[PDB]
């Protein structure tokens, strides 16, 4: 259905294909600029939506977002913990003083 | 006066709803209003930032 | 001072005032426990001196309740299918039953009369503190709407068991000339046109107090019938699936005590704010309450 | 007394179950608008206590002739 | 309850109307004329004086008088149902009382026009220190908005993206009661009217280059959330999709004035279709949403005599 | 022979069961409407008692035929 | 002696269906005459003999009740 | 042998009954719409009170089906 | 008559009361809405009359039914 | 005959009975959605009359019935 | 047949009568909205006479069964 | 040949199919007023509209199959 | 042999029947406005309940009269 | 058989028709909100149906009464 | 004894059938509020199902009226 | 034996059909409101067939009851 939209579009080229990750099939295509521009409306005309990820995983180089989501995902799990441990300790050291 | 002492105690019930704690009455702590605005602003900074 | 007499009389069932009496035990541990009582998807949270009063008014309860179910004699129901407790003269195994209850043919004109009594009882004493409170207040239309009211009440009560009554009307005809004769004074020293719409509402809420006795006995046939189902699914059908018909009798026992004795306990409340608030009025402006200095501490 | 008792037993029971019938029924609107009048606000719960026990009158009237026809029964 | 007593009242005040020449008529006026026409009018009867601010004033207590009654003289059903009729002004006044709130003018500063609940617990809600206990304040059993708002209510304390939000879910709290009613056409008509925001919202943010699924709201039938970004973009082609539904008219315009004109259209026509109902409640909506269209239609000519508007000025205003 | 008194109580027991039935279907709508009006406003409650007493006299008229009846039983 | 109840029977059936309609009338009646009484005081008469008027089935069937005991 | 006069009443009865039950249930919107329209406007009472008391045509086609009982009876 | 003419006058009086109240039942929509269409307009008085009076040829039948059945007796 | 003819003639009535609250109760709505029409507009009168008219087929049915059952009276 | 006919007249009568209702009771909002259409669109007045006669086959299946009764009879 | 029962069965049978049309009409009435308003809403989904209004006659046909069985246990 | 005892059974089981029905037919609009108020918060939970159980003295008087027949037999 | 046989059928046939009168009850409002849903998007035509279906059991189960019924018989 | 016993089987259908219909008359709005409840949140589901579950104590009683029914006969 | 077997398959179809006619009334409501919620969301699917199939435990007393007196006959 997007590739009829792809032979709309640069014919022996436009290379787009769906590889893994199978909750979604990331068709990604690639043609131009400016014709890609204008192939990309007319797939969402067909209907499609790009990858705009909020932040700067959505705002900056692919490789360098991929980087920065796996180094926030290797370390947010650890930081979350402590930032409950020590909301739970400033909790129970200054409840008290905060209800007098 | 009464508008300073009426922001801290909401800055208290903030502080204490961010905490997720419950306002439970109790014997009070007398001090100076300055004073216990500075016991406030450091604990409710860190728990704010938190 | 009545209503846990009316309560006592509505259920008579010595097991559930037992399971009444473990429930406030459990209550008391939670109460001793001085944790404020906090129930999730109730959103029941609580301090422990309501809890407390709560329970002193359980115990209070359960005191008369456990005297009217010894009146009527009855524990976990009709146990005197398995362990004749109860005495009746068709099948005497122990102690004689004050009330047997199952039986209506000799009891339920007396339960009906018993509550009619404690009904009109209960309309003197509301109509009275309605025009003794006018009195006080110096304001007479209220007390001679009060003196007018009971004074129909009494003519109404008195024509009732006349003509619908019994027989020998003599005694009572000059009652119900005077009652009636009392009814129109009061009309015409009142001139309210409180009609005999209003007359008819009091006797309404007069007879409204046979529900007690009702409820009474629907709970007790409710709770007898399970037993004597749950007792011969046992014992005489078989009598080896005791555990299992015992334990399925007591469960839809506690299920059906679940359903209804909520319920029941609320007519009473129900009666009595219905009856001896509205006789006296206290529906009246609702006061101003004393509302102090706070220190909340 | 034959086959009459039977027949007063089912008219005064056609009697007091379509009165019941009619006190549910007038019961009915009249508790759905005194609970919204009590989740208005709390403080008119006595007059919608009195407009709910208003209606009982009926049942009332109508236990009375069931004990005068089982006095004649 | 009875939705035929209120019927017949309604039907009095379907005879109280007036008709498309004392407008047409009304092309040529000047002030005085329209003066003395409003004075043979039953809503000059509120007519205190000359001037534009007097005539707005009169045309207000005219619909307070006229419109402000179908809030009251109803209790039940039908009160749920109707009270969801009268409801824009009700939450433009507490879009105001959150603006006032959250900017810090006086509490006398919005003119707070008249509504469904009481002023008095509008003024009683410019002091209330938490939102929830300033909705508990404003919580009537039946106002939709007041379950709408503490619904809202567990994100901040006072946010301009909750006031957002908020409307956001107040269009879908009154979708959801607009389905929970044994009501034929106040449903369509409230879907509608849903459709049609969400086009107006649409066409508002179109080139804006925001994210339309949080712009767009559910409740509607006659367009698609692919629709709905279709019309984000700049693809007038979506406009023209609207074929056999109400949106007929609305095709091959971009520009949102006469967009909105003939989505106001569409509404009236859909509006006039409630005439067929006269034992439920789309009745009194029909004359409820009549007398809007008089309103504006009379502010409008007092627009057009106190200005001294050309008849070609206002054309595209009395064409429906 | 009997078969009389029984249809007769049968009878009246039909009459006061749908008379009741009348006078709670009167009533509902009554009630609604005063509490709606009680509601609304406090002052009028009496005014709404009267005419929610209104219904009466179908309750009035059922027991008399009953008491007629009675009386013939 | 077997007709002697059924006319009874059927008077009570009379005056009982009779009180329904009545009844059936003077909910809506009574509801239109409360609600003009909750708008003003100034539609007493009026939303009175409005609802007055559905006693005449009452009336009817209190002449037939009559003239069916008169029978009895 | 005398089941004719019982019976002959109780269909004049039920015949009696119904026809004000439907008669009730016509002049309960029909005095509905006119106190309603009367409550707008004192200015449409007769036409109002003429469309009520339409109704009544039912009820004395009732009532003489019911007085030839009678001369049956 | 025994039990052939009474039961008969029975079948004959259920029909009238149950074709009274249909008709009533028609009339109490058409004559609602024909007082809306009063209280909009004293324009379409006709009309509405002459839908208001087409509904009683059900009561004419059935009287017509109830006279041919009093012909039978 | 006898008791054939009274049972018979309490069938006939009763479908005819029924038959007429069913055609009014198709009436009532019928004659209300063609009052609110005629007061939309004069010019879609034939079509409400019409939509009037159409109901009476089973009153034409059940006379039809009746008529029968009185052949075979 | 002195006794079996008459009841099952009756039972044909029954059929009839509640056959003609429960096609009343369908054609009553079917006859509604289909005049809403109308006074929407001329252009649908075919399918509010088709909507308009699928009603009648109810009818039609209690007319046999009745017919089917005669044929007993 | 039962002198009262062959009465008797055809007033079970008649009952059972009067009562069956009124429900099959009762619930038509809501099913048609529905198709009828989402007729005049698009005529484009009459066919699902029409399977709908057909769908309630099922019960008349277990009725009828009653009032047959009936009929042949004459 | 007598079946007075099956009627006064068939008349307290109509008397339970009617009594259930009336009194879930206050509890249905009751249940709804109580419903519709715990939806609105849980403030008033308790009085919704209590005006929900308060329809039972119908049911429970139904009861009682019931016994009394039971008693009676 | 005697009398059994067609007491049994009546029986049979008030269970069958109370029966086909409460699944057509529920399925009144079923289909109603079925075509509502239909209305919205064609989407929902594999859960309409078991909605729609639900409603069936009832009709199955009164089915299995009368086959019991008619085994008896 | 052979019309005794007959008797009051039908007595418990009565006063079973009855049961369960005031039973889901109750049922009905009480289910639909809380479907809308649970439709608002799924918060609120505890309190609906407590209402919900809260009607059958009156099919309880009937229930056990039945089997007091079924030891008399 | 005389009508006693056909009077209690009567009282247990009248059973059986009664509470099909209640089992059906509630769900009327109850599919309505969860065909709502679901044309609203299909993630409520489940809450929704539960509330539906809350209804049908009369309909298992109603065959139990049935098979009761089944046993009895």
């Amino acid at each position: 259905l997007v590739e009829e939209a792809l032979r709309k579009a640069l014919e022996d080229r436009y290379l787009l294909a769906h590889e893994a990750y199978a909750g979604g099939v990331a068709a990604l295509v690639v043609v131009h600029r400016k014709e890609v521009d204008q192939a990309k409306a007319a797939l969402s005309r067909a209907g499609v939506a790009e990858l705009r990820l909020p932040g700067a995983l959505g705002e900056l180089p692919l490789s360098e977002a991929a980087r920065r989501l796996k180094e926030r995902a290797e370390a947010a799990p650890r930081e979350l913990s402590e930032v409950r441990q020590h909301l739970a300790k400033l909790a129970r050291e200054s409840a008290s003083t905060l209800q007098s | 006066e009464l508008r300073r002492w009426e922001a801290v105690s909401a800055g208290a019930e903030h502080t204490l709803s961010l905490l997720g704690l419950e306002a439970e009455p109790a014997r009070p702590f007398p001090e100076g209003l300055e004073a216990a605005e500075k016991a406030l602003s450091p604990i409710q900074a860190h728990a704010e930032g938190l | 001072v009545f209503f846990p007499f009316w309560f006592g009389m509505i259920v008579g069932d010595i097991g559930y005032a037992l399971l009444f009496y473990l429930v406030g035990r459990w209550l008391s541990g939670y109460v001793k426990r001085n944790e404020p009582l906090v129930i999730d998807l109730f959103a029941l949270k609580l301090k422990p001196q309501v809890i407390g009063k709560l329970v002193h008014i359980l115990n209070w309860m359960v005191f008369w309740t456990v005297v009217w179910g010894v009146i009527y004699g009855e524990f976990f129901g009709t146990f005197l299918e398995h362990l004749g407790v109860f005495g009746t003269p068709e099948h005497p195994g122990l102690i004689p039953i004050l009330i047997h209850r199952i039986d209506t043919a000799k009891t339920a004109n007396l339960l009906i009369l018993l509550s009619v009594a404690f009904g009109v009882v209960l309309v003197f004493f509301g109509l009275a503190l309605r025009a003794y409170l006018g009195l006080k207040h110096r304001h007479m239309a209220h007390f001679w709407e009060g003196v007018g009211y009971l004074g129909g009440l009494v003519g109404v009560l008195a024509l009732a068991a006349s003509y619908l009554g019994n027989l020998q009307a003599g005694w009572l005809q000059g009652l119900m000339y005077l009652g009636f004769g009392v009814f129109l004074l009061a009309v015409l020293m009142s001139r309210i046109w409180l009609m005999i719409p209003e007359i008819f509402t009091q006797a309404g809420h007069i007879l409204s107090h046979i529900r007690i006795y009702a409820v009474g006995a629907a709970g007790g046939i409710l709770a007898g019938l399970l037993t004597d189902v749950g007792f011969a699914l046992a014992e005489r059908l078989g009598l080896l699936g005791v555990l299992l018909g015992l334990l399925v009798a007591g469960v839809l026992h506690l299920l059906i005590l679940l359903l209804t004795t909520l319920g029941h306990m609320l007519q009473p409340i129900r009666l009595l704010w219905v009856e001896f608030f509205t006789k006296f009025g206290f529906y009246e402006e609702n006061g101003r309450p004393y509302r102090p200095f706070k220190s909340v501490r | 007394g034959g086959l009459d008792r039977g027949l007063i037993a089912v008219g005064m029971g056609l009697a007091v179950g379509l009165a019941a019938l009619g006190t549910g029924v007038a019961q009915a609107r009249i508790g759905a608008a005194g609970v919204g009048a009590i989740a208005e606000d709390r403080s008119n719960f006595g007059t919608a206590l009195i407009f709910l026990l208003l209606p009982e009158t009926l049942v009332i009237f109508g236990l009375l002739i069931a004990f005068i026809l089982n006095g004649r029964l | 309850d009875d939705f035929a007593y209120l019927n017949a009242r309604v039907r009095v005040r379907r005879g109280t109307l007036l008709k498309e020449s004392f407008f047409q008529e009304a092309l040529d006026l000047s002030f005085a004329d329209f003066l003395r026409l409003l004075s043979e009018t039953v809503y000059g009867g509120e007519l205190a004086g000359q001037g534009l601010p007097d005539v707005d004033r009169a045309v207000l207590r005219t619909q307070a008088k006229l419109v402000g009654d179908l809030p009251r003289l109803v209790t039940g059903e039908a009160r749920e149902a109707v009270r969801l009729l009268l409801l824009r002004n009700d939450l433009h006044n507490l879009q105001a009382l959150l603006r006032a709130k959250a900017t810090g003018r006086p509490f006398e500063e919005v003119l707070l026009l008249p509504g469904t609940l009481r002023e008095e617990v509008w003024r009683q809600a410019y002091e209330a220190q938490d939102p929830a206990g300033m909705a508990q304040v404003l919580a009537v059993p039946g106002h939709p908005l007041a379950r709408a708002l503490r619904a809202v209510l567990r994100e901040t304390q006072d946010l301009a993206r909750v006031e957002a939000l908020l409307a956001k879910r107040f269009f879908e709290d009154v979708a959801k009661a607009a389905k929970g009613l044994d009501q034929p056409a106040l449903r369509d008509y409230l879907a509608l009217e849903v459709d049609a925001e969400n086009l107006r919202t649409a066409f508002k943010l179109q080139g804006s280059g925001l994210a339309p699924d949080a712009f767009f709201l559910k409740g509607g039938r006659f367009v698609d959330r692919v629709r709905f970004a279709r019309l984000m973009e700049g693809d007038y082609a979506v406009l023209d999709e609207l074929s056999g539904t109400p949106f007929s008219g609305l095709s091959g315009v971009r520009d949102l004035k006469a967009l909105e004109r003939g989505l106001r259209c569409v509404l009236l026509k859909e509006a006039k279709k409630g005439v067929q109902d006269p034992l439920g409640v789309g009745l009194v909506l029909a004359y409820v949403k009549e007398r809007e269209w008089e309103a504006v239609r009379l502010r409008l000519l007092a627009r057009r005599a106190y200005f001294g508007l050309p008849r070609a000025q206002v054309e595209e205003e009395v064409v429906c």
